[PDB]
């Protein structure tokens, strides 16, 4: 066994009744002192390190030709300069392990930490010495982090895309299923998590030109994405992962959810395909009031209306289908179907769920669209117009898919800085750049949306680590008011940069007139509610520097009225899994699952601490399974008042509890405004 | 919790050599070499030899110590298919493929062989070694048992597993993989009835009979090392059959509900190609706040 | 002379009773009167209970004594078909036309019947005496199976053959009609593995041993008239079972060698009506035409 | 039971030591006097008839407004006037069940054969009223019968497409890939069976983008392939039916082989997907030679050579693949690979075998490609080449895909009318209209190839029981001769009706030129060697006709010098499911399976005897599986040689019969010049 490894299983070898954190620190130095200044690859200087990298297809060499090796010297010195130390094994192991650039054999380390930084910088930059040392020192300091595509394929010339997540509306016609197919696959072979509208599709026996009982529903559809996914899994590298949203007033809502029950036939089920429900507020209501439900055939109610049934709206919409003879319909009881979700959440984590009403009452851009599904990590809730693929030789209407970059701030790092404001404005222009470079040759429908939406997405991670670190307990009002104050800044950052993107470039995003932003409605809780911190403590956390209040959110409402936002959406809080390991972070907004995690990795067993974990705040880095999941529904609603997309909220159970407790957790995050459920992970 | 869905299994699985017609083996039998032949015969007459002690000694011993109706009903009809079925099996192939005189011969060198019956007398040994109303020396048994069910016939069973996935000898090798899903069944089964002994023992005794089962399993596996160069190196495929004797230990060691003693290694292929929450209702006042 | 023709016979005979569906006999069970239901439900246990330790202990340990591989493999055949198969189709039968407490009721009642429990003292006692290589402790124990198999079910097989031959329960009919046709056949080879060894006797040890078999069969007999009583008298059918039993009394003795020893009777005529493809390489000439 | 029933299933009781035969015809009248008549609807006059149909959205408008009304009565007359009766129950009962126009409930009877026949002769004709009737009076003789397809929907607007043939060419690529499985999808949409060639696919443990062991091979795709073709199922009436062909030289050769095995695992074996090898002749030499062959990476090979493996003759290239260290390659047994292939056609009958050799050494057209594979019946083999589907937004280079259109002649109608001439002329000019109506919007090189192409595949059926009926064993050297005889003038009247189509069009089909037709190599063996029959009683057979003689062939030849020919090809023997019921006929050159075939319909047995099957010609109609499959395949060779395209060769094997037995019949397929056997059906 490798020292480092050893050193790392000290840890949990109690000294004096205590864990032997300290240790960890140790196991990296041995880690750096043993394996990876050796494993590592040294130049004479930069130049032939940059020439070598270059010449042998492992950087383009575009983005570094728009400096002056001066230039990048500088912006390599600048990241050194920092002298930056990994504080757990873990971070440089999986830094080393998944995002620091190998030789073809993968038997050498070319890329150090400082030097991915130095590069993504240059990259981030196009050109700009200052701006790329402006980056250096955001994602040196870790205030910044950009998703595992961008930080990893940036300046890449072997690169996947840089775009994380991609959503497609799949329309009723075999040529839109089969186009969506491709797409799939081609999405899943840049590397991209692929999540597929199905509520459009019709259901099961409906008729396919006059010739009744004839389609297959959205199981079949379901089973052709999943074989897709199975085919195009990133050379074989990491598993094609898909998702499917389908509507719960679809008819097939019951066939769906069988694709992920554990005695499903093999005709049935899908393994490769996470699945994921809309549940719109009627449904709620139906299941509330325990009047039986009825789940309709689309193509009826498009034969009927000229318009798919998840494009209009249910709560006004539902007694007319219902009412309607030429509209078909099955009954069903909400509640039983309440209850199904709740036990193959239970069972397998899935289907998520997306609370259709709470994403579209505070949605920005229902003109363009109301948001109808969410992504593969069920954070990106955007709006999306589906595409007509029609036959061979004939023009497409191509529709808008949504797409948008992932980048997150480390709340302990940015909060320590007193760099709310800096740090959201130089993400916000890392992550348009990442979307203006974006041009994906195969998804004609993500590249119009990419292209006029201009739609990122700015999370941020380490907030229950900042929070443990400063005790205070993730379930504390403390803790919300925190995460009230700190979102709104990054919320009236995120804004305040979009309107400065939109003046300096003279352009907005599409259809951007119609939006909430435009009509000054979406400033209105900003303009009439101080999100200024209510207790002592927090405040003092948020000293240097300055909270916006209702004054500064009038200003920024005019300056946007005046200038207009050059991105749809802004703020969206992804998961963040392998990425917050390299920042030290705990994973997204999400409370940690375990003070101290065993991973075994080859032969060998390692154990990471929560960062920042000692005998003092022990206690305050509370496991997510023992804490109050309506607190932690608190908390994610708290964030998401600020956040324009969603927030993967996962859902962390024991055992011990019911389907019914799943079920009341649901009920009251749909009731806090919680905008979509990632998972129900069991201990 | 067991023994009833562990009947249903064994009696649909209930079969007759009549059922494979064994004269088309012929047809590739006269094309293989000497040593391959050699190796074939002294194999089979390895697992026939193996397969009759389990017969005669083996399951009915267990099934006279063991307590319960469905249990000793179960026990019997494992042994009517070492009896039975299995040997009947055995007998066909040889007479298919040898003359009488080289049946004859084959077995006076199997029952000589040093390796051979090294493990063929430790297993008999601990199944002579039961004492009625001791269930320590009837788990130590029932370990002996699963050992030859699930461990000691693989170093056996690979050749013809061997041949039936090159499209060799495919009646005999048919015959062979039918008993081989019944000898995997037996090993399950007495593995769990092992494990019932196990559980009722204190925590001492436990540890002391894990010693038992895993040195147990050191000495036979040595003999086997033994015995797969005497019959395999002939015909080069001796570090296959090794990799296949210690992915077949590790599942007798599971079947005793111990973990696996050797790391995990892939298969030669040709071999590979032969072989709930508590629902509870929604009450209502669950949506409101 | 006989071992391979009753191997062949046996294993052709093989039958599960999942292949009889029981739920036609519903109605015409729930017609019969409580007397009747209770004399069937306390047969049916009576034979269970032979059948549990035919199985248990009867069949397995005559074959551990009997000499040669294929007199074994029928002997452990028979010995499965007694509890793996016999035994359990009684429980099929119990489990379709009774509720669970006069399920329960009746087992319980075994165990408390001193008629029952003296004939499993009788039986059991002489094959748990039976001395490895001493082959009249050997014989004494085959008489007893022969009086098991040919003589002591027939009190219990009478009444599913009485209701049968009146096309009533004929589906629990059938299942026994299948278990009488395999008890005859293990009466015969019993029986002439017991002669085997009654020929090798000086004739004075065969004088003793005809006093063995005729006073066992008489003590049998005795303790059955009472157990028929008991049970048939409720029915008004005890007369004629004691015919019965008599007149298959003779048929143990005949299989054992022996004459007759009641006088024959007109037995109920209602009753008497109650009975991948082969594959060869390429030569090459087959690319020749 | 119904009467009709009981009827036809007297016919097994046996009167005299006899079956009663003529019972089935009284079975006939029952089924007309009590069933056919009671549930037709009739109307007072033709127009009202038409005016329905028309209305209803029954026929298309179409093709009726090219005639006037009086002309449509009289090809009705015309076809009513033959009083045409079906001589078995089973014929009436298969036209009535399968191919009679029924109402949208499906309880009456619209079309009677009569009308049928008028409708599809007035779809043919394209508005000539008297080749409107020849036509009736062709299909009311039952000369020529236009395919399942064709005959079903012609005239019909509630309709497939009338080819059901299909061959797709993959090229290597994703985009490829997502491609073919839209236009496979497309194709079973439309009620056709589609094939592809899976052979131009890099193998499993390929480079995709310079990335090594990346690539899922054919069999991934097979697996997508099956799932789209499960998913398109005719609108959920027929299982969706695909053909998937690899070369044998292909390295996934076996795994492509292992989808068809029973202990083939979930995730391996593909049940809807057919499949078929084509073997080249290096394959049987290294074979016969029993020298180790090489399974080659066609990646390799197209990025050494710039073409694909299955592109150059491999005849001479093998050796240069074998040698060259840049092509990567895995050593087989090709003994080995062929007992494999009879044991996997034991148990299934799986895979179609094609000769490739045997195909391109008569085959007309390898100036324009090479026949790289077949179709799902294993009868279609021509010029195919690769389409190039590149990302969106940029133009495809279409290719050429195979389309050919199906018909068959009845030999026995056909020669007892003296009308080999007329019938096969008609039969072409009827195809070549079928071929020009076909327009597929969604499968772009299959409408390229077949308005380029022009290929038909004009059949011919009933070959059995004619020579049944007349006194001639199957496997006697004078049913080779007729055989011989009849489709070497089948031959001569095609390439006579092409050449006079051709003339009156001015237009050959594309790259006609460069065939051998053109430079009058094809016509070579017709030239030199006389067809005439050998036997005596072959010449009193084909008595009143003229037989071809070798100056016909040359002024043939002359002619289509001077004038080109219309189609590229011209016949292919297909299976002939179900119409050959209808027509009383046996189906296709294939020996009949059984005399009497023995039916299951609903809950109800029925009876058909072979058609003519008389005590005096029980004999002569010998079982395929009692015959000796060397002398079919000798017939079978025989047709071949007059055939341009491919034949249905089934295998009929026993049980008794091993793999040596079933290799020794397919070696002797390719020594005796056959070119593709179909399936290996085991009594
Ligand atoms: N935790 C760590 N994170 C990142 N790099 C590390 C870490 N530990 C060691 N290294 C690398 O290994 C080298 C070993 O030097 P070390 O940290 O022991 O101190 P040093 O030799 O005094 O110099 P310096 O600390 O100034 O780099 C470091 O210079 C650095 O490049
Ligand atoms: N074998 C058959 N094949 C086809 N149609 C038949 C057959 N038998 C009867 N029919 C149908 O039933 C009708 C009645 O025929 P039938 O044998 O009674 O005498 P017919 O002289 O042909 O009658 P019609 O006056 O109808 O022409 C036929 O006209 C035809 O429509
Ligand atoms: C062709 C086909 C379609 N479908 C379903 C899936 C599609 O969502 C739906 C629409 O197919 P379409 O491609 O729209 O079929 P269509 O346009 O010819 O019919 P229509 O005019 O009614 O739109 O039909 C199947 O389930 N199986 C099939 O094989
Ligand atoms: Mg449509
Ligand atoms: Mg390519
Ligand atoms: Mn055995
Ligand atoms: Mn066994
Ligand atoms: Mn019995
Ligand atoms: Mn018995």
């Amino acid at each position: 066994v490798p020292k480092w490894i050893q050193l790392n299983n000290e840890i949990m070898i109690q000294k004096d009744g205590k864990f032997q954190f300290d240790k960890d620190k140790e196991a990296v130095h041995s880690y750096f002192v043993d394996y990876i200044n050796q494993n590592t690859v040294f130049f004479h200087n930069l130049k032939e390190k940059l020439d070598y990298l270059v010449e042998n297809q492992y950087y383009e060499e575009e983005f570094l030709s728009l400096y002056s090796f001066e230039d990048i010297k500088e912006v390599f010195k600048t990241a050194y300069a920092k002298k930056f130390r990994f504080p757990s094994f873990m971070s440089a192991f999986k830094f080393y392990n998944d995002y620091a650039l190998k030789t073809n054999d993968k038997k050498k380390i070319l890329e150090r930490y400082e030097d991915r930084i130095s590069i993504v910088a240059l990259f981030f930059a196009n050109g700009d010495t200052e701006k790329a040392k402006e980056y250096v020192n955001l994602m040196i300091n870790q205030e910044y982090q950009p998703s595992t595509p961008t930080f990893l394929n940036a300046g890449r010339k072997r690169r996947g895309e840089l775009v994380s997540c991609f959503l497609l509306e799949v329309n009723d016609s075999l040529n839109d299923i089969s186009r969506a197919i491709d797409i799939s696959m081609q999405l899943s072979k840049l590397g991209g998590g692929v999540s597929l509208n199905l509520s459009k599709l019709r259901a099961k026996g409906e008729a396919i030109k006059d010739v009744e009982n004839a389609t297959k529903g959205v199981v079949g559809v379901m089973k052709l994405l999943d074989n897709a996914f199975r085919y195009a899994d990133q050379m074989g590298q990491r598993q094609g992962s898909g998702a499917a949203y389908l509507n719960i007033f679809h008819r097939d809502i019951n066939d769906f959810l069988d694709t992920k029950k554990i005695s499903a036939d093999e005709d049935v089920r899908v393994k490769t395909l996470s699945i994921g429900v809309v549940i719109p507020d009627k449904f709620v209501e139906l299941a509330r009031e325990d009047k039986a439900a009825y789940v309709f055939y689309p193509h009826t109610i498009y034969k009927e209306y000229g318009q798919h049934m998840d494009e209009m709206d249910m709560n006004e919409m539902y007694d007319k289908f219902v009412d309607n003879p030429r509209v078909k319909k099955e009954k069903i009881n909400p509640r039983k179907l309440l209850e199904k979700l709740a036990m193959l959440r239970s069972e397998s984590g899935y289907p998520y769920i997306m609370f259709q009403d709470n994403v579209n009452k505070v949605h920005a851009n229902n003109h363009i669209s109301k948001v109808k599904f969410s992504n593969l990590c069920s954070e990106v809730l955007q709006a999306s117009q589906v595409s007509s693929y029609t036959d061979y030789d004939e023009e497409d209407e191509i529709g808008l898919d949504i797409s948008c970059n992932l980048g997150s701030l480390n709340i302990l790092n940015v909060m320590e800085h007193k760099s709310i404001e800096k740090t959201v404005k130089l993400a916000t222009d890392s992550l348009t750049h990442v979307s203006e470079t974006t041009d994906i040759r195969n998804a004609p429908a993500v590249r119009r949306a990419n292209k006029a939406m201009k739609s990122i997405g700015l999370g941020a991670m380490n907030l229950h680590g900042y929070l443990a670190q400063n005790g205070i307990a993730y379930e504390s009002p403390e803790a919300r008011d925190f995460a009230n104050t700190f979102f709104m800044m990054v919320n009236f950052y995120s804004i305040q940069r979009s309107a400065e993107i939109a003046k300096e470039k003279g352009e907005t995003f599409d259809q951007y007139e119609g939006s909430t932003y435009a009509t000054g409605e979406y400033f209105d809780k900003y303009v009439s509610t101080d999100f200024s911190p209510k207790y002592e403590k927090i405040a003092n956390l948020f000293e240097g520097m300055h909270i916006p209040t209702t004054e500064d959110w009038k200003k920024l409402k005019a300056f946007v009225a005046e200038h207009g936002m050059y991105h749809s959406y802004r703020l969206c809080i992804a998961p963040t899994g392998s990425i917050s390991y390299v920042q030290s972070s705990t994973a997204s907004v999400m409370p940690i699952m375990e003070r101290i995690e065993e991973r075994t990795y080859g032969n060998s067993k390692t154990y990471y601490p929560m960062p920042g974990l000692a005998s003092n705040n022990w206690f305050f880095y509370k496991e997510a399974y023992d804490m109050d999941m309506f607190k932690v529904v608190d908390m994610i609603a708290t964030i998401q008042q600020h956040i324009d997309q969603g927030i993967s909220f996962t859902l962390f159970l024991k055992d011990t509890m019911t389907t019914r407790d799943l079920n009341r957790i649901d009920l009251y995050a749909h009731h806090r405004g919680i905008k979509t459920i990632y998972y129900a992970r069991t201990k | 919790d067991f023994t009833q869905m562990f009947y249903n299994q064994n009696v649909k699985q209930f079969w007759l050599p009549e059922e494979i017609a064994l004269n088309g083996d012929l047809l590739t039998w006269k094309y293989l070499g000497k040593n391959e032949q050699d190796t074939y015969m002294k194999v089979l007459a390895g697992l026939t030899l193996l397969d009759t002690e389990q017969g005669n000694t083996g399951m009915p011993i267990v099934a006279e110590h063991v307590d319960g109706h469905q249990r000793k009903a179960v026990l019997n009809f494992m042994a009517m298919m070492e009896n039975a079925v299995h040997a009947k099996s055995y007998s066909n192939i040889f007479m298919t493929l040898a003359p009488t005189e080289t049946i004859n011969e084959v077995f006076e060198w199997v029952k000589q062989n040093k390796y051979l019956q090294k493990k063929a007398q430790m297993i008999v040994g601990l199944y002579k070694a039961i004492q009625k109303d001791d269930e320590i020396s009837l788990f130590k048994a029932m370990v002996a048992s699963v050992y030859l069910e699930s461990f000691l016939f693989y170093s056996g069973f690979y050749y013809p597993l061997y041949f039936y996935g090159q499209g060799k000898l495919m009646q005999s090798g048919e015959i062979i993989n039918l008993i081989l899903r019944d000898e995997a069944i037996h090993g399950v089964y007495v593995g769990l009835l092992a494990q019932e002994i196990y559980n009722k023992q204190t925590e001492e005794k436990k540890a002391e009979l894990r010693e038992f089962a895993i040195d147990l399993l050191n000495q036979l596996y040595e003999n086997e090392l033994e015995y797969t160069e005497d019959l395999y190196d002939q015909v080069g495929l001796s570090h296959d059959v090794k990799k296949f004797i210690r992915y077949n230990a590790n599942k007798a060691l599971m079947n005793l509900g111990f973990d696996p003693y050797f790391e995990e290694e892939d298969i030669n292929p040709i071999v590979l190609n032969g072989l709930k929450a508590t629902v509870e209702p929604l009450k209502d006042d669950d949506f409101y706040f």
